[PDB]
């Protein structure tokens, strides 16, 4: 009878689908807004699912002829593939977070913690700001639609049961990358407080019994807001650079 | 009524009436604001999630009515039509499309259930930003008022809670809140 | 609109435009 | 032009108006004790310190009504936009 | 014995016995206000959340008995005129204008009554963080007027706030004030 | 075996058993000792909180073991009597005019167990204010040498652990403590 | 709700005067002896105060803990 | 094989192994050494937790090889007990719970007092160079000038070659295997 | 597939697999290291900390794949083979002992290779604090010279570490350096 | 209550002692001053501090 | 307790010892020549200072292996 | 509504124009 | 409630209005 | 009820008006 | 009762009242 | 509603207009 | 009862009245 | 009992009435 | 018990009165 | 739009070009 | 047993007594 | 035993007595 | 053991008893 | 075994007596 | 050994003894 | 041996026996 | 080797033995 | 385009070539 | 573009070479 | 493409070359 | 590629070997 | 390739031997 | 290879001897 | 070898014995 075949059509796509679900549950782990500290346990997983079944069904997952024998190489493939995916889907809300709180500690409200590593101020509130508008404003721009071509774009690149080879000098430069671009967009920030501090200092070298530390604070912290809330319109293309970068940086990753 | 595969396919939804319930109706939008606005007034576990899923599925269900009604009329004793119509009224273009096949009105809510999925996620989460705007500022105000008095060693997240709660209260919050999403949900 | 100012925020430049 | 970034920029706005009074008044009195100090040739970091409480508590105080007002207007507003988003 | 379908209907109710207590109860109160003299406290999770959850389940039975007793020996009628009594009516009566177009159906009042329940619970514990906040802040001031740097406020300001906690009698007499507002009346 | 009506009497009082624990048996005194004691050393994961909780656990179990030995009605009177002699009564009262509608009764079960819990607390507040002094005595005693020795942007937290260690080290410390408190809760 | 105000306003004026006695009297300290280790002079006489001052600082704090309960009894 | 009562016997204290083994044994011990010895070195998690647990776990392994050999074993294990514990304490709470052959019950709590006084005391012991060196460090600074210089930023670097130097973990861990083996 | 009790084994081993890795793979050298460099620059967020630990994930992954394709069993002697390679020896010979040039067992083995990672990785984080010391000293001998000394050297120093770290790409050579220290790269 | 008060006193007055000597008996010779009074004066501290535990778990213990 | 004792007056007098040599040499160019006689008198007596504290350490890692 | 000089104002910016 | 106040609450710009 | 105070609790606005 | 002080109690402003 | 005032509440403007 | 003194208690407040 | 004093606890004020 | 005593317990109250 | 404009944006180019 | 001296213990008031 | 010290252990207070 | 020297350790005062 | 030393460890004192 | 070196270890003295 | 170096090491001890 | 203050390694002190 | 701040966006440099 | 500017962006360095 | 400069990516010793 | 040089830039050595 | 200098690569050493 | 060089490794003292 | 004195390596010190 044909429910035979019904049944074991419907578990080959269960098994896809679990596939589909092993590659892009590292990247519903590093995106902040499908974050795991929002969304409940019992409606993440389905969602997921959904996903994985939308991608199948919509004939964007390239399979191989599955070459490999042994699945632990397949299955060990497909981590590390969707961990190098996470990575470069996250590289924007990373590097907002890192602007924010390396600003933060340019005011002060964190030097507790910078001083002592056990208590003081650990949590950064404007860098959890920066790090909330660049994702709505990445996800309002059209965020979605490019993390699925990014994804389907992974899909063709390394098929599922097929094995492929990376460029370790090319995925060993993300550290520097990101740290590159944090500097780079928090430098006016950062000119902007230490010259001011440099400024106090030579005013306390002109006015030798005085207080400096708490007056380089307020001004720190003014100076600071101020100059962010008034560098508020060059923030909005770096989403669309970010989106150019990191989809020739993912394609050139891999031995393509 | 249902001799022998009626109440097999009957059964087999009302089994997954949990997983489609969760992902394929409004209690995902009403879920993620609430955790994010509780989790922006700067408290972890003081209103029990129980209290919140559950205000969140008795809101759902206020929404789900005329199409649960025509459900109920027309298999139990056309609903499918009415959940595929409301699907793309309240889903996004672009993610329809790219749900679609391929080479260039999208159906099958099959491919495009996940595209109202992840449209309700993305307007969640919008909402909860826009939620989280008075929140921050209040926090930042304390920050910059601490850091001007010389004290530094203490975080603001002791002095934000009690200024974070009476900005709710005097907003009224939750009342005015669901009152805004149900007038988003319901026009006619 | 004066040229010479703050922040000019995006309304005032289409305006000026 | 970009309802969400205008909100952020009326967050920063809100803040820095709301951060400016408090903020310069307690540097302005740690300016004016640091030169009185340097003046006399006294050496003393806790009568500073003490002013600038007392003036940041007052000012607080005084402004707490209208700090509420506008944050009021700002929620009410944000949930006017959620009302048609 | 019991008929089949109301045994139906009753075992039902008891399987979502504990989210209707969850959700449409005053155990919302105790538990929230207890949580937030916890947090206040400057305690992680010291008072074991077991131990307040009980005293807030035990005293919800407590105020419950009246109506529980009323409805043992049709109980709803009582039970939607807590609700009327203890919520905004705006909220209900919008949400039953969220139907087709002073009944005041029991699944219109239940979102009313537990987010004004929330509401008043969170300006409870807005009364309650004003003594707590004000003893760090003037620990905090003395340790900085010292001459001292660091040494964070919070590491000396538990043992402050404890004792008053204890000349107070803290719990006992929150729970007093709360439960004469709820039930003796 | 048992019958009917008491299998299930019985099971649902071993189902409770976790929450009749943590509703008071003398081990939240223990538990809540513990833990602040481990906070005063400046110390927040060292002890390894389930290692506190399994002693404490054991010596409630050895204040307990007398109600009991005598309990196999003699169990819940002689439980009653116990949260008599350690509750304050005058909580216990109001909450039996709460519970029925002043009077002298022997008392209620409901009425009794809430109010034992909250002296309880009370008093473990007590002693944890009573263990913290020494600790802060410390700690300010160390950053006033600190200070006056003229550094500015040292930590006192930084060194003041070993000496708060040594000092607890010779006062013995945990069995002193533990034999304080299980002489408060024993008889003779 | 005039009384969340109020209430606010209440408590920034008791940090304010809890704050003052102690701060005020370093400050004196600090100056009649710049005028003129001031570290520990300075923390002798905020002990000393703080001794003096104890009795005065619990009974105003349980005073403003009463009229909070007060408030919350029927609030 | 086990049939009736074994079986629930064996499942309960595989139930309770765990606690048992962070209670009742002397994993306790070098966890809390572990730990303190990262404290004392000025970081935060740069030795996530999991792998000074795992280390202390294996190294309790190794220690309760004997008394997994025996295994009439219960009576070795209260030898062992006897031997590592506290007399006066469990003989105090042997007088509690009543009114020679120590009462297991009465041994666990003493076991696990004096593995926590042991711990506080070596880490005291394990604390001394290290704020030898940070004290020092922070003499000198003041006596150059750099008042507001932090200390604790430029110390890191010379208790960490100091530790490298001492050779730290493995000497540490020797010295704590041998003070619990060897019968 | 797994009848009977391969199941078990391979589900145990999966479960296992995290605390495996930590207390395990060369995760435990390049966390180490990465924490010890961001502590050296004198920020405690300038990189998130779940990036770091994630980079360090994906380098042990790495540089275990070899050992996982030629177990293809003889994966067990290759672990076995590659613990022996990058541990000391004397402490394993002590444990084992302490258990009871033959051979050398896992449990004898692991604990020895965590503490050789260990002071390794704190040895190069010595190496590595130096420059950054060497440059806060610097900044404040120079206000120091210069008559200012109520200033706080701490947020003067921190952005010129961090340009100058940035613009001569400390954290892709550091990684370059370890994991050719550890294997070839292709 | 009573001994609440007395304890607080008991504490202020231990810290305005503690601070009393060492600081009441040349940045350099004050540090090497600092130290010595530490040394000799160790065992007093101790004792002291000994002292008012032992007092604490005598109040502990009548409870 | 007598360990403790030892140990607790080993360590005040090590930091006695350490602390004593470059504050006589200094206390006892406004900036430079001071720096630089610090500097010199440091590396110096920095072989010395790490071999002590070297022998501490053993000396506390045999104490703690004894008991 | 002059000049602002240092802010924007919407609503001074809408009665401008 | 006089003009030349600092800071008039909103119940004083009502009133003044 | 001074005209001339620095802060005035809503009462004292009530009964000035 | 004198004025010459900041925010009074309720008790005070009433019996001024 | 003085045209120079500290604070330029929205109500302010309002009125102006 | 003393009127110039410090901050008193409620019960001074209610003794005076 | 003196009126005149730093401190009065509540114990004096009840003592005084 | 002098009264003139700096500090003073409730037990010196009590004795005193 | 002037040359040496106080800070350059896409909309200033963009009416540049 | 000093009559004048600070803070006692309880012992030394209930022998003075 | 002599007195006047500023610390008394109770030890030597009890011989005191 | 002399009594001049504040090293009085336990030992010291139960033998000078 | 001296009297004039410093601070002297317990085995010194039991060594003395 | 010597007798006038400061505090030693317990071996010494021993030793010494 | 340097039996005077001012500092100490068990094996140096050990040796001088 | 020195046998003198340079640098005292394990192997130098049992080199010297 | 002037050459001045000569850090320019990659509109400048694109209209530059 | 330029040789002797401090900026040398990759895209100018391409439209150098 | 001058030497006197810095880092200089791989572009430019490259082309150098 | 000079040999007084700054960065090595193991390319550069290269080439110069 | 001279050694001598801070910056000296294994591949230079190599050379040089 | 010198002797009095500013680096040496592990490379140059094995090749020396 | 010399008398580097400053630390010596292993190497060195086994090749100096």
């Amino acid at each position: 009878m044909d429910i035979s075949s019904w049944f074991e059509s419907i578990h080959v796509f269960l098994i896809l689908l679990n596939g589909v679900f092993f590659r892009l549950a590292p990247l519903f782990f590093f995106l902040p807004f499908l974050n795991n500290g929002i969304i409940s346990p019992s409606i993440r997983i389905p969602v997921i699912f959904l996903v994985a079944s939308g991608l199948i069904t919509s004939g964007k997952v390239d399979i191989g002829s599955s070459v490999f024998e042994h699945v632990y190489f397949l299955m060990f493939k497909e981590i590390i593939v969707g961990l190098l995916l996470s990575f470069c889907l996250s590289l924007p809300f990373w590097i907002f977070h890192a602007v924010g709180s390396i600003i933060d500690n340019q005011r002060g409200a964190t030097l507790s913690s910078s001083i002592d590593p056990a208590n003081g101020v650990d949590t950064s509130e404007l860098a959890k700001f920066f790090n909330l508008f660049s994702a709505v404003v990445f996800l309002y721009s059209g965020g979605m639609v490019f993390i699925l071509e990014s994804i389907q774009l992974s899909y063709n690149i390394c098929p599922l049961f097929s094995q492929c080879s990376f460029r370790i000098s090319n995925i060993l430069t993300f550290l520097t990358l990101l740290a590159s671009q944090a500097v780079i967009l928090a430098s006016p920030v950062m000119i902007v407080l230490l010259l001011s501090e440099v400024l106090l200092g030579v005013l306390s070298r002109f006015a030798p019994q005085m207080n400096a530390f708490s007056v380089s604070l307020t001004i720190k912290s003014l100076l600071a807001i101020f100059i962010i809330f008034i560098c508020s319109s060059t923030i909005y293309f770096s989403k669309v650079q970010f989106f150019l970068g990191e989809h020739k940086f993912f394609t050139n990753l891999f031995v393509r | 009524m249902l001799s022998d595969m009626s109440l097999i396919a009957t059964l087999s939804f009302f089994t997954l009436l949990p997983f489609l319930v969760a992902a394929g109706t409004c209690y995902i939008k009403f879920s993620i604001v609430f955790v994010m606005v509780r989790n922006a007034l700067g408290l972890q576990q003081v209103p029990s999630n129980m209290t919140l899923n559950g205000i969140a599925l008795i809101m759902a269900l206020f929404v789900m009515k005329p199409i649960i009604e025509a459900g109920y009329e027309n298999y139990l004793n056309s609903g499918l039509m009415e959940y595929k119509q409301y699907l793309k009224k309240h889903t996004d273009l672009e993610l329809a499309r790219f749900f679609q096949r391929s080479e260039e009105n999208d159906y099958s809510l099959f491919s495009l259930l996940p595209a109202y999925a992840l449209s309700e996620i993305k307007d969640a989460f919008k909402i909860g930003f826009y939620l989280y705007l008075p929140f921050v500022v209040v926090d930042l105000v304390i920050s910059s008022i601490l850091l001007a008095l010389g004290m530094m060693m203490m975080s603001p997240i002791t002095i934000s809670v009690p200024i974070k709660l009476v900005l709710f209260v005097a907003l009224d919050g939750w009342g005015i809140l669901s009152k805004a999403l149900i007038e988003q949900y319901i026009n006619i | 609109f004066p040229t010479d100012s703050l922040v000019s925020s995006p309304r005032a430049e289409k305006a000026r435009l | 032009m970009s309802d969400i970034v205008y909100m952020g920029n009326k967050a920063l706005y809100l803040i820095l108006i709301f951060s400016l009074w408090p903020v310069g008044i307690a540097t302005v009195i740690g300016l004016s004790i640091g030169l009185l100090q340097t003046v006399t040739q006294l050496q003393e970091q806790t009568l500073p310190f003490g002013i600038k409480l007392i003036g940041v508590s007052i000012s607080l105080l005084l402004l707490s009504g209208w700090y509420g007002e506008v944050l009021l207007s700002f929620c009410h507003e944000i949930m006017f936009l959620i009302k048609s988003g």
